């Protein structure tokens, strides 16, 4: 979290936090209860955002699922709805700890090489997350749409 | 400056500004008009702070104005308060910048070499800054006196 | 008790450590700069200033024999607390033995 | 390293669940007590040389370790010993700020006890100084901040035993 | 010449680790630790052994043992193989 | 580097004076556009991978000589994909370091980490400076398209991309 | 120690002691009787050197014994004189060992960190050693007072 | 580091004698099979990234390791997994070219069972990853040459457990 | 570096000659003054902080370079100023012991003028601080050793202009 | 390292005492025999090459050890042979000068028995080679000088078995 | 020189020389009268020490001057004795410099590479220096022949 970045950034200089570093912790800790309600709304719509986002990637990348691709099949499509319980789950972990570390320690680090083992077009998941951000905006108001917006872009920039 | 601190931290990681740094800069730009008020109150009350500040210093450390002390005489006591005016100036710089960087680069790096090569007790400069902080916090409201107290505190910790 | 007696032997060893210098500085001329006559500006040290006298007065005195003496006072507090605990334990044993010698079940 | 927030993130991540109601409850305790810890960490940073100076005097300057034949007799061993205490007081403030004692296992108690045993540093007298440092700091920051600081002073000692 | 010449806060030299070793100290430990890289997945440098057992001088054990901790390493054992214990003079 | 506040605070320290109204008016001009300088940086963060493709495509449509062989003078252009990959990497450096200076309100980060040593490196690899000045100016024209209604955001955006072209340029006049 | 310090410089290069280094060890053991005599002269004049040297210190530095000074109090003044007997004892070790390694390893390495943690002015400990150096040089011969002053001078340089 | 020919020379050298009749047949045996080894290492290097792709999918793909709580869960842990198999395959190729498994001791197994034990990596699963990779390689390089590559895979598994 | 002894040996060896009468007298000139140089070197090391402290007050302590705008204004620049003065005092003492200014060329003066021109340090004010430091030193060590020390103080100033 | 002078300074400093009569007697025991060690230390440094050449040929030269398959067979093993013997001779000369074998425990016998057992070096032969090196070195420095010399050769052999 | 090694050794630590290091310089300048006299006694016996030394070398090593040896012929034997004059000249420099550093920096650094390139047996140059040592040591007194022999034994050890 933001306190682990300040404590670590100061520890390698062998000092206590400064007047401006202690203010970074103060402002973040005072906005902790607004982040504690925002991620609860996301958890209530985890089953519905997939319903909107799954529609998007296949009409935009229909060549992935059709016969002629290698990984499609009636076998694996059963547990599809449980997917974003992992990725937008990390987006709830990042909305709580107000920084990019949970989205970067897990996820971004090693995600490209992870897929290159197969040969899958990595641009698909980059568009999968971009369409996911398109999905999370309709079930959420405009005021806190600016609050979860910068956390999605980091995933696109991290994968790219 | 807290802004400069957040741009060089993202530069080291070779990545763009993250959400944890973009809301911290928002907290600083949103708190700008309040810092310029506090920093301008210490600038308009320099005489009452430096003169009252040295007054209480000469009662906690009478040996600096005794025969043989460092600030003994009319011209050495005037140079005593010349230094309390330098450190009140650097504190206003640190309140406007949002961090203690201007204090560090000006009058905290190598401050022990300077006073040791002048013959001045370093514990007497820290005792004078602690007495200016009492007069300085009497002109401000309850919550603004806490904001300014962090910058006076950093100067004492570095001077010990 | 027998770690309070080890504290008293450390106080007796701390005074013998400094007694060649405690008596060697007893016939020196130690003149201060302020604090004694009122014609010299003393500042805070006209008396002592603003809360710095302490809860006792002996806690503001530094020294090897004052520091082992505060160890004695915290070690004698724990002995006196448990010596007053064997008093009312001895009361309840006698007040239950007065029930025994009175005609009862025991 | 993990603070109070990351502890629930590290926990929910391994089982793979979202944060539940009970997990949300303890985080409320950490967020509410935020400005309490930031104010305490500022006063400890200014009175750092004063907290160590009267904790050593209350603990070490009375015993026989400062006299000849004991540890921290020489100046080289007296400077090395008050250098350690400057680290214990700094890492204990990180724990109070982060709200979690995990940073003490990683960057304090990581190979430290085995170092003292070879060098011959008394482990019992080190606990006596960190314990004396606990009350001296408890008078500067108050009773509320003084109790949280005692959780990490007692943590350094329980792992150094 | 030695790390304890008084350099601390508010000095001209940057704040770093200070050792309690004398000039040309000759005490060495024998340590054992594991230290993962934690940065190979964005540099792509070669793979190296991270299980180390080596003799390290007294003059650098504070800095080394404090660097292994910052970088996530774990120290498994440490012993003094050269030097005396509580020696007043004779560490040079 | 130095942000706008540090530059004004350092200019007053050189005289040994406090901050008067003249120095506080300058700090207020940054605290006014400061909330708008973040909307510009958050837009670059979301469109960063798109703003570099279009700048690269529009550059090569006007300068088709860069995608062709180098000539016996071994000029370093985007001839092969090893060069094309390396030259698209540069276009990110201009975009990344230009987003920093838009939040700093000052070009101190630009010269201290981009311009000091740049012409020595491009003259060493024979990389053309002419086209490089163009693609820096194509990025400016593109990013200004998102901000068309209000024109106070155009001045803020043009500052980093104008400084790079004025300092990489050769003084012919 | 002259023998210890010249074996380390030959153990570094991994070679035997050269004829130049063995000639310096020879001229050291030849002066062994004279060094044992000078150390004996200081060892038996302890009270006079510590009593006379300390009395001069409290006349040149009255601030250490005035209210607020470090050596204020009868135990604080006696401990101030306990330190001067430490440095006098170490000087006899240095005269017998042929070098300042006994003085440096015991009471010169970390001396500034020590006295700063006690609140003692290091410029007052250096003034007390300078008052013992002339009281000790009046009790020795012409050539012995010159050799003894070298070890008192080295303790003055390392204490500034 | 030593291959087959330098091990047959060491046998006669440790007794100070010249290469007699029996020593050459062990030399001709490595020479006659020299072309079969170099043609196999050419096909392995060209299919390295794919040979690992099924070995992971053959044994460790649908297991609990890729799921939360197990090892290989996070992307950083998945990338380190497949990165380790690539070094096993390369060093297993070097050993087959040399015809002596000595190279696996110096530059592979020196501190490997201790490293994995400290991190928490499962030795049982990694043994299945190499046993999985050993079977697929026997199909590409062929039956005869496929067993030689297998002889150095089990050597890594035997000395790793 | 080379002292007065080695400077005589190199002058002879570069010709292939043994030490003749003209070089033997130079060797006697150094032995006769060896006890005077060791005596001055010990008094300078003990009064170094007061030689620098009084050369600074006399030359540049209340000048234009104290105040803002001038050089050595901030405490980090004041502290770097008196760190340069501690170089010249220590290296002028090495040259006085060796009786040869060779060490001032290699480890002090070689490329020192360009460093000050790039940093912006005034050379005229630096020469005045060394000259004020030459007068204070000449009063502590006497008139005979005092003019030896001034022999290597002028080598730095003339090697700096 | 601590010599005879430092070892008596240590015993006195741990009590806080000056150098008493029993201490000054041990110091005269070192000074009185000091110029005899300096003379014996130069005699062994001049005959170091022959003390080892005659000890090796007399002890382990035509032995099975130098034949094919033994230790010290290859030229590197032979060169490491005579490189070790000079290490002992050079360190036993450091101990005779200092009059205290403390330098042998830190820089020679620092876990040397485990290193020789792992490598397979015959400990029985190295002890007899050092002993053979004691009979030729003793005939050079005489009996009175050989007393302190042989005192450390037996320290290495006793600390090696 | 003894002075040079004391100044460079105290420069690596960035400090002044200690009293133990200055005593070695005082003890060395005191023996300057004896060193200048011993070097003079050798310089006056060049033709005898060199010719006498090369005469004994050709009896312990008769093959070097026979047909096939390196020094076969009058011109070659003349350059044979030329080398012995180099090391006798270097030995007089070491006796006067107070240490063997002139012998090392001139004619010992790279000596095995020089003589291996010229085809000269390095073992014969060390045998010829050992014969000059006996001749030079027969012209001196009891203790002056002992130290001068140490400078001849250092050259042979470094020549093997
Ligand atoms: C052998 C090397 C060596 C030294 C030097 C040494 C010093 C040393 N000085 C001490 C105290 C002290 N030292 C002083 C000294 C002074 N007050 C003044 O005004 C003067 C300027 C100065 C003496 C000249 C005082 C007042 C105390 C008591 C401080 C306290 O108890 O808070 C203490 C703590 C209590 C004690 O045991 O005395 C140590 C360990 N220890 C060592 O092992
Ligand atoms: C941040 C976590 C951390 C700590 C704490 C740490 C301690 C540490 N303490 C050391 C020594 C030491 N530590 C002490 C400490 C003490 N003496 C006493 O009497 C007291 C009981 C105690 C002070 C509380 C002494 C005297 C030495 C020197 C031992 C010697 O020289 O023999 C050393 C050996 C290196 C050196 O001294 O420079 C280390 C590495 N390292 C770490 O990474
Ligand atoms: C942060 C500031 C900064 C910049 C800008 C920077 C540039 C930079 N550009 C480089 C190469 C290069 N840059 C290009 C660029 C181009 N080719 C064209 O035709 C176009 C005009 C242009 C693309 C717009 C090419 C082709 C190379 C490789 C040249 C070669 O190897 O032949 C290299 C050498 C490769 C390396 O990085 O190791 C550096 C250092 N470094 C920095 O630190
Ligand atoms: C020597 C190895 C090598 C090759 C081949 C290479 C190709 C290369 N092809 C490119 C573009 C392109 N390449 C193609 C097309 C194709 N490409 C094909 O190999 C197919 C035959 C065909 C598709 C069927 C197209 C349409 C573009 C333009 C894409 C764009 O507008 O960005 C570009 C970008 C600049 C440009 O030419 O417009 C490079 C550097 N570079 C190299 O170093
Ligand atoms: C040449 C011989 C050699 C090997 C093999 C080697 C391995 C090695 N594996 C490592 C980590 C690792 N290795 C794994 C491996 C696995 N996880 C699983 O689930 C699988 C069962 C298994 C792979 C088959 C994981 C997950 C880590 C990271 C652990 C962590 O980050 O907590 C690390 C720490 C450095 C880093 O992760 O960047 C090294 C040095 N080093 C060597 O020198
Ligand atoms: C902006 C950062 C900064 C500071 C702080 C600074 C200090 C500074 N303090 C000085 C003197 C002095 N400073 C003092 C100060 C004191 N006497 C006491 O008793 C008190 C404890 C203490 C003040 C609270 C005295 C008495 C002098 C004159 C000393 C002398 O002339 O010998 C001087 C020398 C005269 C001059 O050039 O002005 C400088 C440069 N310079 C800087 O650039
Ligand atoms: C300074 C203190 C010190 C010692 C003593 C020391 C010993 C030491 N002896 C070694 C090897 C050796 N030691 C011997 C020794 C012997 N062979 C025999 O027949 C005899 C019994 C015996 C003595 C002549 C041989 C033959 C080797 C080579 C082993 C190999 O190359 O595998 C090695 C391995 C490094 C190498 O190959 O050179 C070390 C480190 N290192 C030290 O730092
Ligand atoms: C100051 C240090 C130093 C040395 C020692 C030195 C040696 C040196 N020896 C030489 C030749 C030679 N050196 C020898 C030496 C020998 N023949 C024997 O039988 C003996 C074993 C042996 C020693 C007397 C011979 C025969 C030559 C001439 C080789 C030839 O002409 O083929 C030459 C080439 C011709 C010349 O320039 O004189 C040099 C430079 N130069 C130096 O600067
Ligand atoms: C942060 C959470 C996390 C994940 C997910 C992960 C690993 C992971 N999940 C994967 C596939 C996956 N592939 C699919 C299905 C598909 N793939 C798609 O992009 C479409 C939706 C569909 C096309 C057919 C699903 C649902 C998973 C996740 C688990 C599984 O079902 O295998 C793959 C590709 C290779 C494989 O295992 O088969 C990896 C490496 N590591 C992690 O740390």
């Amino acid at each position: 979290s933001l306190v682990t970045q300040v404590i670590l950034s100061a520890d390698d200089e062998l000092r206590y936090p400064t007047a401006g570093e202690l203010e970074t912790i103060s402002s973040y800790l005072k906005t902790g209860e607004y982040r504690i309600r925002l991620i609860s709304i996301l958890q209530g719509k985890e089953q519905e955002i997939i319903r909107l986002a799954s529609k998007k990637i296949f009409q935009l990348h229909p060549e992935y699922i059709a016969p002629g691709g290698n990984a499609s099949g009636a076998r694996q499509r059963a547990l599809c709805l449980r997917d974003y319980g992992w990725y937008l789950r990390l987006i709830t972990y990042a909305i709580l700890a107000g920084d990019k570390e949970p989205l970067e320690k897990i996820g971004i680090i090693g995600v490209r090489e992870m897929y290159n083992s197969l040969g899958v077009p990595i641009i698909g998941m980059i568009d999968a997350i971009k369409c996911l951000k398109e999905a999370t905006v309709e079930v959420i108001s405009q005021e806190e749409e600016d609050f979860v917006a910068p956390y999605y872009d980091y995933i696109i920039q991290g994968m790219s | 400056s807290i802004v400069t601190k957040s741009i060089v931290n993202a530069d080291a990681e070779a990545r763009y500004l993250s959400p944890g740094e973009l809301d911290r800069i928002k907290s600083f730009v949103l708190s700008g008009q309040r810092r310029l008020r506090i920093a301008q109150t210490l600038t308009e009350n320099r005489e009452r702070i430096v003169k009252q500040g040295g007054q209480q210093l000469f009662q906690r450390r009478p040996d600096v104005v005794s025969p043989g002390g460092n600030a003994y005489g009319e011209e050495m006591t005037a140079t005593c308060l010349r230094d309390l005016d330098y450190y009140l100036r650097l504190v206003t710089y640190g309140i406007i910048a949002g961090d203690v960087t201007p204090i560090e680069e000006i009058g905290l790096v190598g401050v022990k070499e300077m006073y040791s090569a002048l013959g001045t007790p370093i514990s007497g400069v820290a005792e004078g800054i602690r007495c200016m902080k009492d007069v300085a916090c009497s002109l401000l409201s309850g919550e603004d006196a806490a904001e300014v107290g962090f910058y006076f505190d950093y100067t004492l910790a570095a001077m010990q | 008790q027998i770690e309070l007696d080890a504290a008293y032997t450390s106080l007796a060893s701390s005074r013998a450590f400094l007694a060649p210098f405690a008596a060697m500085a007893a016939d020196m001329d130690i003149r201060p700069l302020y604090g004694k006559n009122p014609q010299v500006f003393a500042g805070q040290f006209l008396g002592v200033g603003a809360g710095q006298w302490g809860k006792t007065g002996a806690d503001t005195v530094r020294g090897r024999s004052r520091r082992v003496a505060a160890d004695i006072g915290v070690k004698e507090f724990q002995l006196e607390r448990v010596k007053q605990l064997v008093v009312d334990l001895q009361r309840a044993l006698a007040l239950e033995d007065a029930e025994a010698d009175a005609p009862a079940t025991s | 390293m993990q603070d109070a927030i990351t502890s629930v993130i590290n926990a929910a991540d391994v089982q793979g669940k979202y944060l539940d109601a009970n997990s949300v409850e303890k985080l409320r305790g950490y967020f509410q007590t935020g400005e309490l810890r930031v104010r305490a960490a500022a006063t400890i940073a200014a009175n750092a040389a004063t907290i160590i100076k009267e904790a050593v005097a209350k603990s070490l300057l009375y015993s026989d370790i400062t006299r000849p034949g004991g540890n921290m007799y020489t100046t080289r061993r007296y400077a090395a010993c008050i250098r350690d205490l400057d680290y214990y007081l700094r890492y204990a403030t990180y724990g109070m700020l982060a709200g979690d004692p995990s940073i003490l296992d990683e960057r304090v108690l990581n190979g430290l006890k085995e170092t003292y045993n070879s060098l011959g540093v008394p482990i019992g007298a080190t606990i006596q100084a960190i314990q004396a440092m606990k009350e001296v700091t408890g008078s500067l920051v108050g009773s509320d901040a003084g109790k949280e600081m005692g959780l990490y002073f007692d943590y350094i000692c329980s792992g150094l035993s | 010449a030695y790390d304890m010449d008084g350099t601390g806060a508010g000095s001209l030299e940057p704040r770093g680790i200070k050792s309690s070793a004398v000039e040309k100290d000759s005490r060495c430990f024998k340590v054992t630790f594991v230290l993962p890289s934690q940065s190979r997945l964005y540099t792509f440098r070669e793979l190296q052994n991270v299980y180390t057992t080596k003799m390290v001088p007294f003059s650098s054990w504070y800095a080394e043992q404090q660097r292994i901790q910052k970088m996530g390493g774990k120290i498994l054992k440490v012993e003094l193989v050269a030097g005396g214990q509580m020696r007043s003079v004779g560490n040079q | 580097m130095q942000d706008i506040i540090t530059s004004v605070i350092n200019q007053y320290d050189l005289s040994g004076r406090y901050l008067d109204i003249k120095g506080i008016n300058q700090i207020n001009n940054y605290f006014d556009t400061g909330l708008k300088r973040l909307m510009i940086a958050k837009l670059i963060n979301k469109e960063a991978t798109n703003l570099i493709k279009e700048a690269s495509e529009l550059l090569f449509i006007e300068q088709p000589e860069l995608l062709r062989p180098c000539g016996n003078a071994f000029i370093g252009n985007a001839y092969t994909t090893r060069r094309y990959a390396a030259c698209i990497r540069d276009i990110e450096y201009y975009l990344r370091y230009s987003a920093y200076s838009i939040i700093a309100g000052n070009n101190s980060i630009l010269d201290e980490r981009v311009l000091d040593g740049l012409k020595e490196t491009y003259n060493s690899l024979l990389v053309p400076i002419g086209p490089t000045i163009r693609v820096i100016q194509l990025l400016k024209e593109i990013i200004q398209k998102k901000f068309s209604t209000e024109n106070i955001e155009n001045a803020i955006i043009a500052e980093p991309f104008d400084y790079l072209a004025i300092n990489l340029s050769d003084k012919n006049l």
